[PDB]
DNA sequence: CTTGACCTTCCCCTTGCTGGAAGGTTTATAATGGGAGCTGTCACGGATGC
DNA sequence: GCATCCGTGAGTCGAGGGTAATAAAACCTTCCAGCAAGGGGAAGGTCAAG
RNA sequence: CUCGA
């Protein structure tokens, strides 16, 4: 169901997922043995002969559960809830060792190494090496892609500065910060820099002329001074500092 | 349920206040998808009461992160229930066990570059069998104010 | 001259003159109405200019001469 | 009613609840922030406060924290850790009487 | 316009800007929402409210174009003019501008020559000041107190005039004369002779000259008319719920108007003085609470208990108009989505969602839908997009094709952080990216997001195909290495495809070509690993342009044959015959790019990615728990270390060893115990014994699944396999001290409870270090771009005949930077020739490239002189030839490329990655330089100088080793002897600094008195002591003036000569001068007289040019040295030249180390103390070529140690940008000691002293400036005001009348114009020439 | 293309007031000096003040 | 001149939530609107014959 | 303020 990537283990040293994979494979092997013994509808004294053999395979385990004091109807309800796989607890720093995983994999007729010989889907050949296959508890996450995608052509310009707003719920364009203005200066692309300052964002007689030029079918730049510069002139001039052009 | 847990899944589901736990013990008298009526045992009763506890589960509502909240019952009609059991599993609970995601087959091999730099290649039977399809509940509001005109 | 522009830049000489020459030529076919020289084979007016440059048919001196002769023809 | 409603609703510690899990609801209440009034800030905290002191063993968890700008400032209370009657963090132990 | 001018504002200028005097503090009405008469929003002053309507509504409808209504006075125009009309407030008292008062320096006490502490007692109504005194008992500006004024009023009457308040300072500035004080200071400047005052009087003279040059008057510092911002830049807008929402300037303005009206009312009530003096103070406080809020006293708070944002808080910081709304804007036609990998693409393509390209290309879709007649108008063409009909998705495929689109990912560190791709159309909601460009973006597919920007015009659409397409950026601008080097999965596939087993299912067979090796692999008859003999046909193109085929049977595998159908024609078979790790693939792509071009390299890099993904999928390389193999001799080594630690423990439990010895013994026996396991696991991993063709046991390198990811360089190193089989080495608690017991358990066996808690100090330290490293590494890049913003290639060649000289680095041991890549790419300066000193092999100025540099590598050349950026002669930009080679493309750089942005981005990008005996190593010859030496008594050599360095030459000429050797070492060999690798050539003591006599003659202990001048110490163990002297502070303070000079003479007493010169030889006595050999002894040369005993912030310290705390001082001029005056803490020393000017002295504190003694000789620029040296003194004493060579050998030891390659040319650009302001010392053109540009002081001598007159002289001295200061002292003040300290930069450039010119390319970004670099540079010359 | 007859909306006007909005002026026992907020960064450069 | 005191800096790009508190009273004045049902007239727009 | 790269 999922083909993950094996190059992420040695750079990060999370070898917990390989052991969790092997233990999940052992658990589902037991849970398919019980499903095969239930689909044949054999007995109830056979389930007590196997599930009891599955519940004590450690060395010094804490819990001791015996299915002698279980009635002949509660064992069927118990084995009905283990058809999808026997659940396994493994506490934090009191974990199950590597010998116990191999002692559990041999109960449900599984390979001790944990790797099987997978065939390809497209071409039908088999791979050279064996491939690790098991079960990993995969989560979903709240960073869905329907709430990240966003696009905007024109709309809802701001009040004072007359450059477009910010926010996906606000329907605003992305910010072309000075980290990108340096990167466009370095390429030498001056005509992409003159466009992304005046005619796309900040001019007032610039956007509504470029829109008519584009709809008319004539891509031609029409420049002008930005509106954010002759607000800076009015805010410097209000300090009693005469600033002009020539 | 998670196949490989740490045994701490049982304590976090109960104490989080997201399930419906029984105060007194007894036999379940009536199970609906909304309410659960439990008949109290004899010795766990008080001498001026009628001895029925009624739990009203909360169906599809809105959380703060705009996800679902929904409590389904997990007991059947006419079965005994002791004190402190779990009668209704909430959003991510399963017979009183915390269960956040779902478990599925995993192979560790590079497959034509589609899992290149921590990418994941997902088969179609995860999409078909409705394993990861979540439910979101939004809230839209239209308010009619008073203008001067 | 769709994938890479290595063939075109070794005729004009540098990238910043190639851009200005191709932008001048690509506007005579947009709104001026002058016809292209290379066959079009379903392309926009940018790649037709970048293919006219790379086969020696469009330069800066040729683009100056070809419009000065037509301004003299407009004088007549 | 201005001061009480100002605290419950505008402080830096009366924050919105993450409710997209049973887990994320329960680990947002056992969260020991270090910011707020009478504390640090994210521009005046060096490498010394964000470090794992050797007396964090069994009171405040070492591997449960954010990794953004406030990496060591938002701590997390451990499992068995209780709060004293004064406010300090006590943790249980078993006595050893003559081996 | 072409220039911005800025100056002070007269009240006539403010009345000329104004449209009407504001009189009332009212804003609007409360019942209707209309502006009130003469308010802050008034319709008469600032224009109408709606389009072409007055207030009363008497005129409308565009017929009345410019009439003024007679009822309400409103001029019928557009409402657009509310953003351009200003008003003014007529203040009832003058008040002081806070910028020209409380900036540092004061700028109003700098003119009046009065301290700020004295001015603020007059602005606050606390103390009077005397404007003029008719009787000269009261001088000018003599501050009287409150009660002293009552005595001075009655002693004189009305002969003096004293005032208090801002009108006192206004009448003080009004009643001064600039033309008297200017000539007075200009005559007393060249009368006095000092340094501490001529650095201030020059500044006051330059301020007084700048006032009369700019044409200003000093009375305009004090405001009398205050201007009002237009009422659409401080708006009052109603929100949705009926609550208004104002800006905060309508509070400060309302306070100014309220207190001004109250002062107008108080002056007509004839109020007492305690009320009016308080009211004027409150008016001044309300004015400077508006101009700049948090400067005068407590900041003014609003109702939210927050400081109100004033006018100066709107242009500064990260929230001003400069840094947030002018340099970087929010743009239209933009997008944002989650990126995903897709390997079916080509190198110039990218995916795009349909629902994103339908929204970005919407006006193009309207323009295409109207042209084909599918919709008659735009309002009927929008409905065809709102329905998502059939014909829209077939028009979008015509609109999109041959239309590139940018792809930016934040943070955009370097130049490759934004690239332009050719889009395709996929369904879904995720931008599909090509897997090879992720090395440039540094993008991991774990939830990253990328921004999508469209180019609109026809010029920008051609700047994304020929300048920013991803098939043009396959070489990094940092260095000539490729940047489309393949990543982890494709390199694992290429490593697995090129290997060899032993049996391998059908080895030894012979094949025809590579096309019958795929047919064998696909049918399964032969494995991918084998050892066969195929017959290939490789093409060598050493024939000039022509390709010669040749055929030979090669012994190779099957996989190396099945790969060779991909490699292009010109490459040879020795590039795929190896094991093909990670370095070999990038080496192969670099070889293909250098040899064959650009057009085959893109196809090759695409086919390598298409093949490496395929043959890695067929293999299957899974990590299992059986792959991490514990070495079987692991418990034995840990048990032996546990045995050996108990011996040191029991030796410490009794008294045999101290604690500091045990703590190091435990570490030293744990380190070797860790390495004995790290050796064992690696020696078990890499060897697998397989059966041969016979029954044998042959070993090969292994096919372990976790060794192949480490050996191929795909993921992980050998340092992280040690943490999976061997033990974790030695963790460290955050104090810095190493914990004694180590983590003896690895990640396969699982850690303990305490061993996991100990392992969290290092991880939390390394994770909280990255959150505080990136702030400094992203602040250094901002400080670096804003210095070198305006360095563009301007000329093509200037004849300069000079440049720095290259040399491979030879420190300590082996060479760390060879000559092959250090000199590569730069042109040569002088025609360097063969070691046989004729036969010029390369001409004067040729581009040293490949096929030229290996020709140097064949010969034994060692030092080529190259042109460099720090010595170019042009103005406002460097030559093309003086720069070198454009590292991106691979040719000479073109006139128009901005250098300094590329250099600043190239230095600042990897900063987030940063954080005795002489034993020769080989056999060669020995050379020495600047060496005076005599033989010793035993037959060896001693050294009597400081500058000598032992330089091992090889057999051909290049220096393989260079070893320092101090003064007073006793060698074992002589100059120029054959040596053996490992031998010792120098023997000298590490702790002491002896003072060995060179003279072969008798000694006599002269001129020493025991008790008053020297001391006495007898050797209590041996007895062979002599007359010693104590230290500096411990000795007697009665005889520090009488210098004990041990004057060595013979048995007669005759002054023995220094060897080779007539003067006598003495040996003087500093502190701790303990002499050993007794009086009257005969010595030879080589005989001792005495033995006196003894990361990234480094880069930010170098580029800021901060002087270090303990600087290694240097001698100013050449000469002989004697100590002069006596120790008042610091006793002087004089540098008396033999041939120059005697009386230069200095001042040495802290008498730790004096490398020169009181009779030895020095030079200019040598060592006197020891330690780090300041970069200013290297410029002052040594040349400019020793500063630009000191930095590029010091910042290149931070990047080299971490493993970051950066070409050295990118550092000399900003070193050129540092030493740009140059101070003059003589005069003849401009002034005496002012700091001008070196570019303006060079154009003067290129004009004045050639044909106007003779050498009138403009001799200067260069000066070094840090990068926080070389950008605040430029010419264009707009390039400085956007960087840092906007108040100081705008104040300093407003009293001087500074004129901007818009030269650089950060002012053209503000004013919305074409920058003078790149494609704008060709256009800019047609503006500069026709002007 | 021409004349008088009809339409439209909109502004002003008829009494006997009444309701409301916006502005100005006094009032006499005796009251006589504020209070909110800050402390858990580090590193410079460079005024400044004996 | 030199210890000490004060000013100015401290990464980028995206989500989501938000958008508050409380403080005299009697007297006088002028000006404007409205209301019980229309009447009157003025500046524009149509109609039906001639 | 909390979260993501
Ligand atoms: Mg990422
Ligand atoms: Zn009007
Ligand atoms: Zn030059």
């Amino acid at each position: 169901d999922i083909v993950l990537n094996p190059l992420g283990v040695p750079s990060r040293m999370n070898i917990g997922q390989i052991l969790e994979t092997h233990l999940g494979m052992a658990a589902k092997g037991i849970g398919d043995k019980i499903n095969a013994m239930l689909k044949q509808q054999q007995e109830v004294a056979k389930l007590r002969e196997f599930i009891q053999r599955a519940y004590d395979l450690g060395a010094d385990v804490r819990q001791k559960v015996d299915l002698s004091t279980f009635s002949d109807e509660e064992v069927m309800r118990l084995a009905e809830n283990l058809r999808k796989g026997m659940p396994i607890a493994t506490p934090v720093f009191d974990g199950a060792k590597e010998a116990e995983i191999k002692e559990l994999l041999k109960l449900g007729d599984l390979p001790t190494s944990g790797q099987i010989r997978l065939y390809d889907g497209r071409t039908g050949e088999q791979f050279e090496r064996p491939v690790t296959v098991g079960y990993m508890y995969m989560l979903k996450l709240n960073h869905l892609v329907d709430d990240k995608m966003h696009a905007r052509s024109t709309g809802s310009y701001s009040l004072v500065t007359q450059q477009p707003l910010g926010g996906k719920a606000q329907f605003g364009g992305q910010r072309f910060g000075e980290m990108e203005v340096w990167a466009l200066e370095a390429y030498g692309a001056a005509y992409t820099l003159q466009e992304m300052l005046t005619v796309k964002s900040d001019d007032v007689n610039g956007r509504t002329k470029m829109y008519k030029n584009i709809v008319d079918g004539n891509h031609q730049m029409e420049p002008g001074m930005p509106e954010s510069f002759n607000v800076l002139l009015k805010e410097i001039r209000s300090l009693g500092i005469n600033i002009e052009l020539e | 349920k998670p196949l490989v847990g740490t045994g701490m899944e049982r304590a976090v589901a109960v104490d989080s206040g997201v399930t419906a736990v029984a105060k007194r013990g007894g036999v379940v008298q009536y199970v609906d998808a909304s309410r659960i009526v439990i008949k109290v045992n004899e010795d766990e009763m008080y001498p001026g009461e009628a001895g029925i506890d009624i739990y009203n589960l909360t169906k599809y509502t809105r959380s703060n992160q705009n996800t679902c909240i929904n409590q389904m019952p997990c007991v059947s009609l006419g079965e005994p229930v002791e004190r402190g059991d779990v009668l209704a599993d909430g959003p991510s609970t399963d017979l009183g066990e915390l269960a956040l995601g779902q478990n599925m087959r995993v192979a560790f091999m590079p497959w034509n570059g589609y899992n290149f730099e921590d990418s994941i290649l997902v088969s179609e039977r995860v999409v078909q069998e409705d394993r990861f399809t979540t439910i979101h509940i939004q809230e839209l509001a239209c308010v009619s104010r008073d203008t001067k005109l | 001259a769709r994938v890479t522009v290595q063939d075109a830049v070794e005729k004009i000489g540098n990238r910043f003159d190639l851009v200005l020459v191709a932008a001048r030529r690509a506007r005579q076919m947009q709104v001026g109405g002058k016809d292209p020289l290379v066959p079009e084979e379903n392309d926009k007016t940018t790649v037709i200019a970048l293919r006219e440059i790379e086969e020696g048919l469009i330069n800066n001196q040729i683009l100056d001469v070809r419009e000065r002769q037509e301004q003299q023809e407009q004088e007549a | 009613s201005a001061a009480v409603k100002e605290f419950f609703g505008s402080s830096q510690l009366s924050q919105f609840m993450d409710q997209n899990n049973p887990l994320s609801e329960i680990t947002h209440k056992r969260r020991i922030s270090a910011l707020g009034p009478g504390g640090l800030t994210r521009e005046r905290a060096g490498f010394e406060v964000r470090d794992v002191h050797p007396t964090h063993y069994g009171r405040v968890c070492p591997i449960e924290t954010p990794e953004g700008p406030n990496i060591g400032l938002i701590n997390s209370l451990s499992v068995y850790a209780q709060t004293n009657e004064y406010g300090f963090l006590e943790t249980p132990y078993r006595k050893v009487t003559d081996g | 316009f072409d220039a911005i001018k800025i100056a002070l504002a007269s009240p006539d200028m403010i009345r000329s800007w104004s449209f009407g005097e504001v009189k009332k503090p009212e804003t609007i009405n409360y019942r209707t929402f209309k502006p009130e008469r003469d308010g802050l929003f008034c319709a008469r002053i600032f224009g109408p409210v709606k389009d072409y309507e007055c207030l009363c509504g008497k005129y409308k409808r565009l017929k009345h174009r410019g009439v003024i209504c007679e009822k309400c006075g409103v001029e019928v125009t557009q409402t657009k003019v509310r953003r351009e009309r200003m008003g003014h407030i007529e203040l009832a008292s003058p008040t002081a501008h806070i910028w020209f008062l409380k900036s540092l320096p004061s700028r109003i006490g700098l003119l009046l020559d009065m301290p700020l502490r004295d001015i603020e007692r007059v602005l606050y109504f606390e103390s009077y000041v005397v404007i003029e005194g008719g009787m000269t008992n009261l001088e000018r500006q003599q501050i009287l107190t409150e009660e002293q004024y009552l005595d001075a009023l009655e002693e004189f009457g009305d002969e003096f005039d004293a005032k208090m308040g801002a009108e006192a300072i206004q009448a003080l500035l009004k009643s001064m004369d600039l033309e008297q004080e200017c000539e007075q200071l200009r005559e007393e400047l060249n009368e006095t002779n000092s340094e501490t005052k001529r650095k201030k009087l020059t500044k006051r003279i330059k301020l007084l000259e700048a006032f009369v040059q700019s044409g200003n008057k000093p009375e305009w510092m004090i405001l009398t008319v205050l201007p009002v911002l237009p009422p659409d830049l401080r708006p009052l807008v109603p929100l949705d719920g009926g609550r208004f929402a104002t800006s905060d300037l309508n509070d400060l303005y309302r306070r100014v108007i309220n207190r001004n009206n109250r002062l107008k009312r108080l002056l007509d009530l004839a109020a007492p003085d305690i009320i009016v003096r308080n009211e004027k103070r409150m008016l001044q406080e309300a004015v400077d609470a508006l101009l700049d809020n948090g400067r005068r006293g407590r900041a003014i708070t609003g109702s939210n208990k927050r400081p109100l944002k004033s006018l100066a808080d709107m242009i500064k910081g990260k929230q001003g108009r400069f840094r947030q709304n002018l340099l970087g804007k929010r743009v239209d036609y933009s997008g944002r989505s989650v990126i995903t990998v897709g390997p079916y693409l080509r190198l110039h393509q990218c995916g795009l969602p349909k629902k994103m390209a339908l929204e970005l290309f919407k006006p193009f879709i309207y323009g295409k839908l109207e042209l084909r007649g599918l919709a008659t108008t735009i309002k009927a063409a929008k409905k065809m997009v709102e329905r998502e009909e059939a014909v829209v998705w077939d028009i979008l495929d015509e609109v999109i094709r041959e239309h590139p689109v940018l792809l930016n990912r934040a943070p955009t560190l370097h130049r490759l952080g934004i690239q332009a791709f050719e889009p395709v159309l996929i369904e879904g909601k995720a931008i599909q990216l090509h897997p090879l460009v992720c090395a440039a973006y540094n993008a991991d597919f774990d939830g990253d997001q990328m921004a999508v920007h469209v180019p609109l015009t026809l010029e920008a659409q051609l700047e994304a195909r020929a300048l920013m397409m991803s098939t043009n950026n396959i070489l990094s601008p940092a260095n000539g290495e490729p940047i489309i080097v393949p990543s982890q999965d494709v390199v694992l596939g290429l490593y697995y495809m090129t290997r060899d087993c032993v049996n391998a299912k059908g080895e030894g067979m012979v094949l025809t070509g590579p096309k019958e090796a795929e047919r064998l692999y696909r049918s399964g008859l032969a494995s991918l690993h084998a050892r066969v003999k195929v017959r290939i046909t490789e093409y060598e193109k050493d024939a000039n342009g022509e390709l010669v085929a040749k055929t030979s049977l090669k012994d190779t595998t099957v996989g190396r044959a099945i790969l060779w159908m991909i490699v292009p024609k010109g490459l040879p078979y020795s590039i795929v015959n190896q094991a093909l790790g990670k370095k070999a693939i990038s080496k192969m792509l670099n070889t293909c790019y250098r040899i064959l071009g650009l057009k085959p390299t893109v196809i090759f890099a695409d086919q390598i990615m298409y093949t490496g993904f395929a043959y890695a999928a067929r293999s299957g390389a899974s990590v299992g728990i059986d792959d991490m193999v514990i070495p079987e001799k692991k418990h034995e080594i840990i048990s032996e270390a546990e045995a050996e630690v108990a011996e040191i423990q029991e030796q410490f439990q009794s008294g045999l060893v101290t604690a500091g010895e045990r703590y190091n013994k435990v570490i030293d026996i744990w380190a070797a115990a860790n390495d004995r396991v790290s050796k064992a696991m690696m020696d078990n991993l890499q060897t697998e014994t397989v059966i041969n063709r016979d029954g044998q046991e042959e070993k090969q390198v292994s096919f372990n699944s976790i060794y192949m990811m480490a050996d191929s360089g795909a993921r992980g190193s050998a340092a992280q396999i040690r943490q999976l089989a061997g033990m974790r080495g030695l963790m460290a608690k955050p104090d810095g001290s190493i914990i004694e017991t180590p983590i003896t358990a690895n990640f396969r066996e699982g850690l303990n409870v305490l061993q996991y808690f100990i392992s969290t100090h290092g991880a939390r330290k390394g994770l909280a270090d990255t959150a505080l490293k990136t702030a400094n590494s992203g602040y250094l890049t901002r400080r670096l771009v804003d210095v070198a913003q305006d360095l563009v290639v301007t000329e093509d060649d200037c004849g300069t005949h000079e440049g720095i000289m290259m040399t491979p680095v030879i420190e300590g041991g082996d060479v760390k930077e060879p000559l092959r890549d250090r000199v590569l790419g730069r042109v040569t300066a002088e025609d360097v020739l063969k070691p046989g000193t004729a036969d010029i092999l390369v001409p004067r100025n040729t581009l040293l490239h490949e096929q030229w540099c290996d020709l140097l590598e064949e010969n034994s050349v060692d030092a080529v002189k190259v042109r460099s950026v720090v010595s170019c002669d042009t103005d406002f930009g460097v030559c093309a030839h003086c720069y070198g080679r454009d590292l991106a493309r691979g040719h000479i750089i073109n006139k128009g490329e901005a250098i300094g942005v590329i250099a600043a981005q190239s230095i600042g990008e990897p900063g987030t990655q940063l954080t005795s005996s002489i034993q020769v190593k080989n056999k060669g010859s020995i050379k020495l330089s600047n060496v005076k030496s005599v033989v010793n008594s035993s037959g060896k050599l001693v050294i009597t100088s400081r500058n000598t360095e032992l330089k091992l030459i090889d057999e051909f000429g290049r220096t393989k080793e260079s070893y320092k050797v101090p003064y007073g070492a006793v060698l074992a060999k002589g100059d120029g002897e054959q040596v053996a690798g490992g031998e010792t050539v120098a023997n000298w003591d590490p702790h002491t600094m002896p003072v060995i006599t060179e003279v072969s003659g008798f000694v006599r202990f002269t001129d020493m008195i025991d008790g008053q001048t020297i001391t006495r110490q007898t050797d209590e163990l041996t007895g062979l002591s002599s007359l010693v002297v104590l230290d500096s502070a411990e000795r007697t303070a009665g005889g520090k003036d009488l210098r004990p000079a041990l004057k060595i003479v013979d048995a007669q007493g005759n002054d023995v000569l220094i060897p080779g010169t007539d003067m006598p030889a003495q040996y003087f006595l500093p502190g701790k001068a303990i002499v050993q050999l007794e009086d009257g002894v005969q010595i030879s040369s080589g005989d001792t007289l005495a033995r006196i005993p003894q990361g990234l912030p480094r880069v930010a310290d170098l580029f800021e040019a901060r002087r270090p705390k303990e600087p290694a001082i240097l001698a100013e001029i050449s000469g002989i040295v004697s100590f002069g005056k006596e120790t008042k803490g610091k006793r002087r020393l004089v540098i008396t030249p033999v041939d120059g000017s005697d009386p230069y002295e200095e001042m040495i504190p802290k008498w730790r180390q004096l490398n020169v003694f009181e009779g030895e000789r020095v030079e200019r620029g040598d060592v006197i103390s020891d330690g780090p040296e300041a970069p200013h003194d290297i410029l002052r004493l040594r040349g400019v070529h020793a500063v630009t060579r000191y930095i590029v050998n010091e910042v290149q030891d931070v990047y080299r140690l971490q493993g970051v390659k950066i070409n050295d040319k990118h550092i000399e650009v900003i070193v050129r940008q540092m030493l740009r302001k140059a101070t003059i010392v003589n005069a003849g053109s401009s002034d005496f000691l002012e700091g001008e540009q070196v570019e303006y002081s060079r154009v003067k001598i290129a004009n004045r002293e050639l044909e106007a007159n003779g050498k009138v002289g403009a001799t200067y001295s260069r000066d070094l400036l840090g990068i926080t200061k070389a950008s605040l002292a430029t010419e264009s003040f707009i390039s400085a005001a956007s960087f840092q300290e906007t108040t100081r930069v705008l104040t300093e450039a407003a009293v001087a009348g500074k004129r901007d010119e818009l030269r650089g390319l950060k002012e053209n970004v503000i004013v919305g114009r074409l920058i003078p670099a790149g494609t704008g540079y060709a256009y800019h010359q047609d503006r500069m020439r026709r002007r």
